[PDB]
């Protein structure tokens, strides 16, 4: 096995060693250690044929690290490839030499990483750039040393606009791990000529053009204008990326360019369309493209406000898919599209997804307690999904009213009586508390409150911490208001809560309680049973710094995880 | 394979 | 008694199952899970024991198939491999060179072999010949 | 033939638009 | 007719989950279709492949009327499948049991062996509450009978009622009793089960089952005499079940007398020394004899003999060997506690050893093994194995380590610190309900509050996301801010507490992200008591108070508002109720 | 910004895995595994993995994933793009995409990955152009990737010059369980299949709607596409100027423009569905199919797919037009049709019974959807004016064009 492949790579013959050098890939990627044969390939390194060569390359690529004291044996290989006549064959070898995680190979390969710098071919110069790049990225030092970013930055105004494209981009991730000293930024002329080039560009040449404009801040209008006018053919174009990166260059270029002027306009009318292109995407980039939306529906909310159709989550779609439809629709709900809204929570609460259905039901109890319009329809969803016989089901409009009561409880008194018996067997904490809060904040409507509290006083010294503070404030508020009916039952609650009750918070509290009904009564109902004011709902709106600096990362990791860029990086 | 050989090989 | 006896391959296939205890068919498939995923996730210098949910899961295979077992806290731990040796000795004599592919072609066999040994979690054949005797003599019926 | 609709003759630009 | 054989490789040569369960699904559609025309030909092919899909994880709730159909029928194979269909997929409540009551009863009097064998044997299996009511009498008229292929099947289906139903053992009394002399291995097994199990349900049975002592004293010694048998002799134990049956009728029997121990004091002492344990039912043999003699009043020399056999397999390598060791060692914590303090160096190794069971075993009797002397001693080596534990059994040390300071504490200074500590670096291992008792303890001991004050003071501002450590300094905040800080109502020198770093840090508590809403609770709670505790910071908790009455959360929100109301209307009323609370064990 | 682009395997082995910038270790692939396993159990699984401080983005693909291991905050849209990119090379190159070819072509498909991408930066996409330079049964790479036109490859000969273009029409009516249609779009798909000698510059025109408008002739019948999205060949610069489509056409199939927008129209099928499920006794499929297009054009093999109970056995099918096939792999009956002419009225009688006891579970409510597909429809009216077809050789091209309408996303949504 091994002495055998030793033997033949070790032979004279093409056949023997090419059969040796395809075992050896073969084992290698099947999981076989064949590093240690890797001294042994370096003596049949020198080959004429490309494909033994190609495969060789790969294997001191892959073995570079492991053995990096054999690696010093390929070095005079390198150069020797480096002026092959053949330019694939030199790309080959400059993408070998920075693939080479090798510190001392580096600095031997600095002398062919500035001859093929100049080289004419555009593939050739492409490999140079990234080798260069790869340089700069093991050693910054190093590629500083040998002066590379004064080449970088001349390869973006010379032929080659893919090789242009390639240096842009190699000088975009020099600078992006630079501290921001001595930045490759370019004047008006340089974003001329990379917009001249950028049509000549191929696909991936694409992402790299604008990306630079994705630093540059414009300052004049008529500069803006012309970076709009610029993008917006870009939004004509097949590949997502490079759709979704001129999204981002003309949200960026809209920070400052001015509302009175048309051009906001016709870039706002002309973004929806391809909003509406990107949503219909592949699963893969279909998160991408909502994460995007969301990013920027929190900086120009009207683009697309008529967006509303195409926001319903598909059947085939996948939960992320359907997740980020809801969030969708949750942030661009409206008025207008209240009735497609409730009617989509409706037709999407009928889901086999226990948290596809939990998120439809928060996306419904949102638009409710948001638009006070559709708080009766909001009511009449939520008792049907109470009435339709589902534990997650009735949870969930438990939860909808009780958070409805919290905010806008002045109109929920006719929903007490039908909540008031409503399977209350539930032993959720989130249902459980939920209707205790309601009972006792609105036991006016209810005759038999003190009835529906005596069940969940069984357990009220061993139910929840939170669970047991609820039913405490619900007796307390139900002998405030009415203490006829439960003055024996304020009596026991406070005895349960402080002989039996061992929780500090929850001791402290009847304790509290007790003390108030000992001293004044009357004093309890304007106390306790006080008008408490408007609740602050949390806005799910991000900070206006975030959002900024999150319109500039557009497309990256950290849009989707909708964290900043030096928050999720290692 | 694995699953011809006898669990007690006896 | 043994709570449940489940025979589970490496992979985390099943061969083999039968618990004695009556737990719903979600909670018994999320158990089984669990103790696949603790078994697939033991080493070989475990002890073979596990006190998973209060309850001895004693973990044995003698082959790439494991086997599986769960008894209460009330009977000393070498008696539930003594029986899971018998167990498999007696299959081993009743099949004749038994794997892993005979295991799942006569898995009605090996049921039918399960519950004449052991029934309710107990031991109710000590002896090895008495049992394969009359599971000759039930199979000779037709 | 073909299923899908039979290919047809395509012009080389509107002739009424000069 | 799809075969069994052929609906398996069809099985294995899916590769794809989503083939797999397209073709389990076509399968479970034929046999849905057959079983609708009522077949009776192949039906025992349908019910295996029924019976593989469901043991694959696949849906059988349309095949339960075919099962139970042909449970009634009269093929031997057609109520063979019948039979493990009952046992595989009918349970308790699966509630489609209710009809194969009628067939077990048709098939109890069956004459065939194999028959009312199968149906006894899925009886016991799957036992119910209902059908044991309504087959006890059957189960209780084959106990009588002399077969032995069935007296076993009788035994077990008595045991099965009487763990399902424990008052129908009243009808059990006199049905095994002159049953301790069957030849057969398997009756005289399942007989001394019935006992044993009799014996623990209820204590009523356990002075008339102690009379056949001596008769279980000479079975077990003509077995220890018998030691080479080919039947049950396995590994050089003949008869390891019934060794390990009478051992623990033994153990049981007369666990609290001395005439019962002292029957079996020789056969225990013959088989402690007249047993191998060379192999693994040798060794289960001797730990069930140690077990026996140590949860029995032996003597002396038993307990002795006990101790040194636990002490050497402790030492063995085993893997299994190390666990019953420190099982046994566990058990008989307080029984011979004295005895097992020799083995403090073999339990403090086992917390270092590879083995998660092991580690747990020997963390499980340093912990049972912690006494008011090496209490102070022992806790050194708990906070080094909570602080370098497993993060299953992190949380399990610091319980332990609360337990052993809560109960052997040395001192109250002592115990307050190591809580501290524990507090201090188990951050989210720490339990929550452990924080009621931490709170009870604190509020307890009234004797160290300045040190305890402080050292909460000091833990609250460097961390505030531990959610339990978290809870006890606020609660420690607001039971004691009058001791914290001294002399802080206005500008003093600079000291550790200054009636403003304690709200700032109160404010922010409630106000960041990390809260739970019970933590929350509890800070409000403190700030809301400061205002009477503490007269420095004053005015201006009223502001926050007012603003934090607007909360999202509804308990949080009223909260704020009684708390306003309380500051805006009850000003001299305030401290009419922020008396301390009582405290009480 | 992916590290290093993998392929992985159903059992969770790697294919093939090619690194590309190296500051991600090659055994972060191993844990990817039971990161997938427990999001799946959990719900939270998603195509960008996160394996601490680095992502691990795979793609669902045909019987492997395409794992693309990340460490920074690298373009999660230009790696998605990458990975298509590459699996579109892969599907052109290797007419399989399973563990047959990815252990089969290991030699080239090396070499395919080392030339694709260097340091996490793509550089070669085209089929053609990578066929061009490395195949699997060298010499210096092609000038059409250093050159401008990357598109269409100079120098093609062929004896005529026929192009075969494709008007593509996909119908998807989003019809809900109360009988109203939600999402009712069309988009259209203008695909051709140049087959010519040179490289022609295509001048496509067309009845655009926005075309007739600034010509003045906004009177007749004009698409007008709510987004149109040009080629890789397409010149976005006329497009934005005067609405010039002119590219050079590729050596190929090549999707040259895609319509697409909202459709106001009636379906072309109109499907009514009848569940008279008794409980636990029978069920009945009371499902009608109208043809709302016109009668000139039929619906060749018709397929309305209706979802029949779970565990219902024993089925009758009494319909008039068209066989209907229960599939027990499918969980439903379609109402296959082999032609379908506009106007027919199709009524069916589904008839099955049902197990005495009941699911412990719901299985849900999935929407009906059909499968209709009737040729040489144009639904939208857009008719191609004409085709600039110009090469400086000079020839007569005889270029061709057909328009298919077809179902696409015409899902109906349960009662």
């Amino acid at each position: 096995e091994i002495f055998e492949l030793k033997a033949e790579l070790n032979s004279d013959k093409k056949e023997k060693k090419k059969e040796a050098v395809k075992k050896v890939i073969a084992s290698m990627t099947v999981g076989k250690d064949v590093s240690a044969l890797f001294p042994d390939v370096v003596n049949c390194m020198q080959t004429d044929n490309l494909e033994l060569k190609k495969l060789v390359y790969l294997y001191l690529m892959n073995y570079a690290k492991s053995q990096p004291d054999m690696a010093i044996m390929a070095v005079n290989t390198f150069v020797k490839d480096c002026e092959d006549p053949n330019p694939l064959i030199r790309a080959l070898a400059v993408r070998t030499m920075g693939c080479i995680r090798v510190d001392k190979i580096t600095e031997y390969l600095c002398e062919p990483l500035r001859k093929c710098l100049k080289d004419e071919d555009p593939y050739v110069r492409k490999t140079a750039a990234v080798c260069v790049a790869k340089l700069h990225d093991i050693n910054a030092q190093l590629v500083e040393d040998q002066g590379f970013l004064d080449t970088l930055k001349d390869l973006i105004s010379d032929s080659n606009p893919m090789v242009v494209a390639n240096a842009v981009a190699a000088l975009s991730e020099i600078a992006e791990s630079h501290p921001s000293s001595n930045l490759l930024d370019l004047n008006p002329q340089s974003i001329n000529k990379l917009l001249t080039a950028l049509n000549e560009c191929t696909e991936w040449g694409q992402i790299f053009i604008l990306d630079c404009l994705a630093n540059y801040m414009p300052k004049d209008d008529r500069e803006a204008q012309s970076i709009c006018e610029r993008v917006t053919p870009r939004l004509s174009h097949a590949n997502s990326a490079v759709v979704l990166s001129a999204v981002k260059v003309l949200m960026k270029f809209m920070e400052m360019l001015s509302k009175d002027l048309d051009y906001y306009g016709t870039l706002l009318k002309k973004l929806a369309p391809p909003l509406v292109t990107l949503l219909s995407a592949e699963p893969e980039l279909q998160y991408v493209a909502l994460r995007n939306i969301n990013l920027i529906v929190q900086k120009r909310p009207e683009i697309l406000k008529h967006e509303m159709k195409v926001f319903f989550v598909k059947y085939n779609d996948p939960i992320y898919v359907k997740l980020e439809k809801l969030d969708i629709m949750i942030r661009l709900a409206s008025q207008a599209n209240i009735a497609q809204v409730l009617a989509e929570l409706r037709e999407y609460a009928t889901e086999v997804d226990v948290d596809f259905v939990r998120k439809a039901v928060r996306a419904i109890g949102r638009c409710a307690i948001k638009v006070e319009q559709s708080a009766e329809r909001c009511v009449s969803t939520l008792l049907d999904l109470i009435q339709t016989k589902v534990n997650y089901v009735v949870q969930e409009a438990i939860v909808v009213i009780k958070d409805i009561f919290r905010k806008y409880p002045n109109k929920y008194e006719s929903v007490i009586a039908t909540l008031c018996e409503n399977l209350d067997s539930l032993d959720e904490p989130e249902a459980r508390a939920a209707m205790i809060w309601i009972v006792g904040e609105y036991a006016e409507r209810i005759d038999n409150a003190d009835e529906l509290l005596e069940s969940f006083l069984e357990g009220f010294h061993d139910k929840s911490t939170q669970v047991q503070l609820q039913l405490l404030t619900a007796i307390v508020k139900l002998f405030l208001k009415k203490p006829t009916e439960t003055q024996e039952l304020v009596q026991q609650v406070l005895s349960l809560a402080t002989q039996d009750s061992d929780n500090p918070d929850l001791r402290d509290r009847g304790y509290i309680y007790w003390r108030l009904l000992s001293t004044d009564p009357v004093a309890a109902k304007e106390v306790v049973l006080a008008e408490k004011p408007l609740i602050s709902e949390e806005t799910d709106l991000i900070e206006p710094t975030l959002l900024d600096e999150l319109i500039c990362y557009i497309g990256t990791l950290a849009s989707v995880y909708h964290k900043p860029p030096s928050a999720f990086v290692e | 394979k694995g699953e011809n050989t006898s669990l007690l090989h006896p | 008694m043994i709570h449940f006896i489940l025979l589970f391959s490496r992979q985390g296939k099943l061969r083999l199952q039968k618990w004695y205890i009556t737990l719903p068919d979600k909670e018994r498939k999320k158990i089984t899970r669990e103790i696949v995923q603790i078994i697939l996730s033991r080493g070989h210098r475990t002890s073979s024991f596990v006190d998973w949910k209060e309850l001895k899961l004693v973990y044995k295979r003698y082959a790439s198939l494991y086997f599986c077992c769960a008894i209460e806290n009330q009977d000393n731990e070498l008696l539930t491999l003594e029986i899971v040796h018998r167990y498999v000795e007696l299959l081993d004599k009743y099949f004749g060179n038994v794997c892993e592919l005979d295991i799942i072609f006569n898995f009605e066999k090996a049921y039918f072999i399960l519950d004449e040994f052991i029934i309710g979690g107990e031991i109710q054949e000590t002896s090895k010949k008495i049992a394969v005797k009359a599971i000759e003599d039930s199979d000779m019926l037709q | 033939d073909r299923k899908g609709g039979s290919y047809s003759q395509a012009a080389g630009s509107d002739s009424a638009q000069s | 007719p799809i075969r069994l054989r052929e609906l398996i490789r069809t099985i294995r040569t899916a590769r794809t989950q989503a083939e797999e369960r397209e073709m389990i699904q076509k399968e479970c559609a034929a046999i849905r279709s057959s079983f609708r025309e009522e077949d009776n030909t192949y039906r025992c092919r349908n019910v295996a492949k029924l019976l593989y899909m469901h043991m694959l994880g696949y849906p059988a709730h349309f095949g339960q009327l075919e099962c139970l159909k042909l449970i009634a029928s009269q093929k031997f194979t057609d109520k063979r499948i019948g039979y493990l269909g009952a046992m595989l997929l009918l349970d308790e409540r699966q509630d489609v049991h209710l009809l194969m009551t009628n067939c077990i009863k048709n098939d109890l009097n069956h004459s065939t062996q194999f028959v009312q064998g199968l149906a006894l044997c899925t009886l016991g299996c799957m036992g119910s509450s209902e059908m044991c009511r309504d087959l006890a009498g059957e189960v209780e008229k084959l106990l009588k009978t002399s077969n032995s292929y069935l007296r076993k099947k009788a035994a077990l289906c008595a045991v099965h009622v009487i763990r399902k139903v424990p008052e129908l053992m009243e009808m059990f009394l006199p049905a095994t009793k002159n049953l301790l002399n069957e030849k057969n291995h398997g009756v005289l097994h399942t007989s001394v089960v019935l006992l044993t199990e009799m014996c623990e349900r209820s204590p009523d049975m356990l002075a008339h089952f102690r009379k056949l002592v001596p008769q279980l004293v000479r079975i077990l010694k003509n077995l220890i005499m018998s030691g080479y048998s080919p039947e049950h002799d396995v590994s050089g134990i003949s008869d390891p079940f019934l060794q390990v049956r009478i051992l623990r009728l033994l153990r049981i029997l007369g666990r609290n007398d001395d005439d019962s121990s002292e029957a079996m004091n020789d056969i225990l002492a013959q088989v402690a020394t007249n047993t191998e344990t060379s192999k693994n039912v040798g060794n289960a043999i001797l730990y069930e004899t140690v077990l026996t003699i140590m949860d029995i009043k032996s003597e002396s020399g038993l307990r002795v003999l006990a101790i040194n056999i636990l002490g050497r397999f402790l030492l063995n390598n085993d893997k299994n060997i190390r666990y019953v060791a420190l099982t046994s060692l566990l058990k008989t914590v307080q029984t011979d506690h004295n005895a097992v303090q020799r083995h403090r160096s073999t339990i403090v190794d086992c917390l270092k050893d590879l083995d998660v069971s092991i580690k747990r075993r020997a963390m499980e009797l340093s912990f049972a093994l912690v006494n008011g002397n090496n209490i102070r001693g022992m806790m050194k080596e708990l906070l080094y194995f909570l602080d370098s534990c497993e993060p299953e059994f992190k949380a399990d040390c610091a319980s332990g380590i609360f337990l052993a300071a809560e109960k052997y504490a040395p001192s109250k200074r002592w115990h307050i610190d190591t809580i501290m500590r524990v507090l201090t670096t188990a951050g989210s291992y720490v339990r929550d309900d452990a924080v009621p008792n931490l709170i009870q303890l604190i509020t307890n001991s009234v004797e160290m509050h300045a040190y305890t004050v402080q050292r909460l003071y000091k833990a609250i501002l460097g961390d505030y996301s531990q959610q339990p450590l978290v809870q006890v300094a606020a609660w420690c905040i607001g039971e004691y801010g009058d001791l914290l800080v001294s002399g802080q109502c206005e500008e003093e020198e600079p000291i550790q507490v200054t009636e403003d770093e304690v709200l700032d840090i109160l404010e922010s508590v409630l106000i960041s992200n990390m809260s739970t809403s019970v933590t929350r609770g509890y800070a409000l709670t403190a700030i809301m008591k400061l205002s009477t505790r503490f007269t420095c910071t004053v005015n201006r908790i009223k502001k926050v108070v007012s603003i934090y009455g607007s909360s999202i959360d509804v308990e949080l929100q009223q909260r704020a508002v009684e708390y306003n109301a309380l500051f805006k209307k009850y000003d001299h009323m305030r401290s009419a109720l922020l008396e301390r609370m009582p405290v009480m064990e | 910004s992916a590290s290093a682009v993998y392929v992985l395997d159903l059992k969770g082995k790697v294919l093939i895995c090619r690194n590309y910038r190296g500051d991600v270790d090659m055994s972060e692939v191993e844990h990817f595994m039971p990161i997938l396993m427990e999001k799946e159990e959990e719900g939270m699984l998603s195509p960008i993995l996160a394996h601490g401080g680095v992502r691990f983005m795979w793609i669902k693909h045909n019987n492997l994933y395409l794992v693309a291991t990340s460490k920074k905050n690298a373009c999660v849209s230009l790696v998605f793009s990458f990975l298509y990119k590459v699996v579109q090379v892969f599907s052109e190159y290797f007419k399989e995409l399973e563990e047959e070819s990815i252990r089969d072509n290991f030699v080239i498909i090396y070499e395919l990955l080392d030339e694709l991408m260097d340091f996490g930066y793509p550089q070669t996409t085209d089929s053609k152009i990578l066929q061009e330079y490395i195949t699997q049964e060298a010499p210096r790479p092609p000038a059409t990737v250093t050159n401008a036109v990357s598109w269409r490859s100079e120098g093609i000969k062929y004896r005529k010059n026929e192009v075969f273009l494709d008007v593509i029409e996909a119908v998807n009516l989003l019809v809900s369980a109360n009988g109203n249609v939600l999402r009712s779009e069309i988009v259209g798909s203008i695909k051709m299949r140049v087959f010519l000698s040179g490289m022609p510059e295509l001048r496509l025109g067309l009845n655009d709607k926005v075309l007739f408008d600034n010509t003045g002739r906004g009177k007749s019948k004009s698409v007008e596409l709510e987004d149109v999205k040009f080629h890789q060949c397409v010149r976005l610069s006329r497009f934005e100027n005067d609405r010039t489509i002119s590219f050079i056409p590729p050596d190929g199939e090549f999707e040259l423009m895609s319509y697409r927008l909202n459709t106001h129209v009636k379906p072309l099928i109109w499907i009514e569905s009848v569940i008279e499920k008794h409980s636990h006794s029978r069920i009945e499929y009371m499902v009608k199919a109208k043809s709302q297009f016109k009668r000139r054009s039929t619906a060749n093999n018709v397929e309305i797919h209706i979802p029949v109970p779970n565990d219902a056995d024993s089925p009758k099918f009494k319909t008039t037009v068209g066989s209907v096939k229960w599939v027990p792999e499918n969980s439903e009956i379609v109402w296959s049709v082999k032609s379908f002419p506009g106007g027919k009225e199709y009524l069916m009688r589904a008839h099955f019974g049902l197990p005495s006891v009941e699911a412990e579970d719901k299985e849900g409510k999935p929407p009906i959807s059909v499968k209709f597909e009737i040729p040489y429809f144009t639904t939208s009216g857009i008719q191609v004016r004409y085709l600039k077809i110009i090469e400086k050789s000079g020839y007569q091209a005889l270029p061709w064009v057909r328009y298919i309408t077809q179902n696409g996303d015409y899902q109906l949504r349960t009662q």
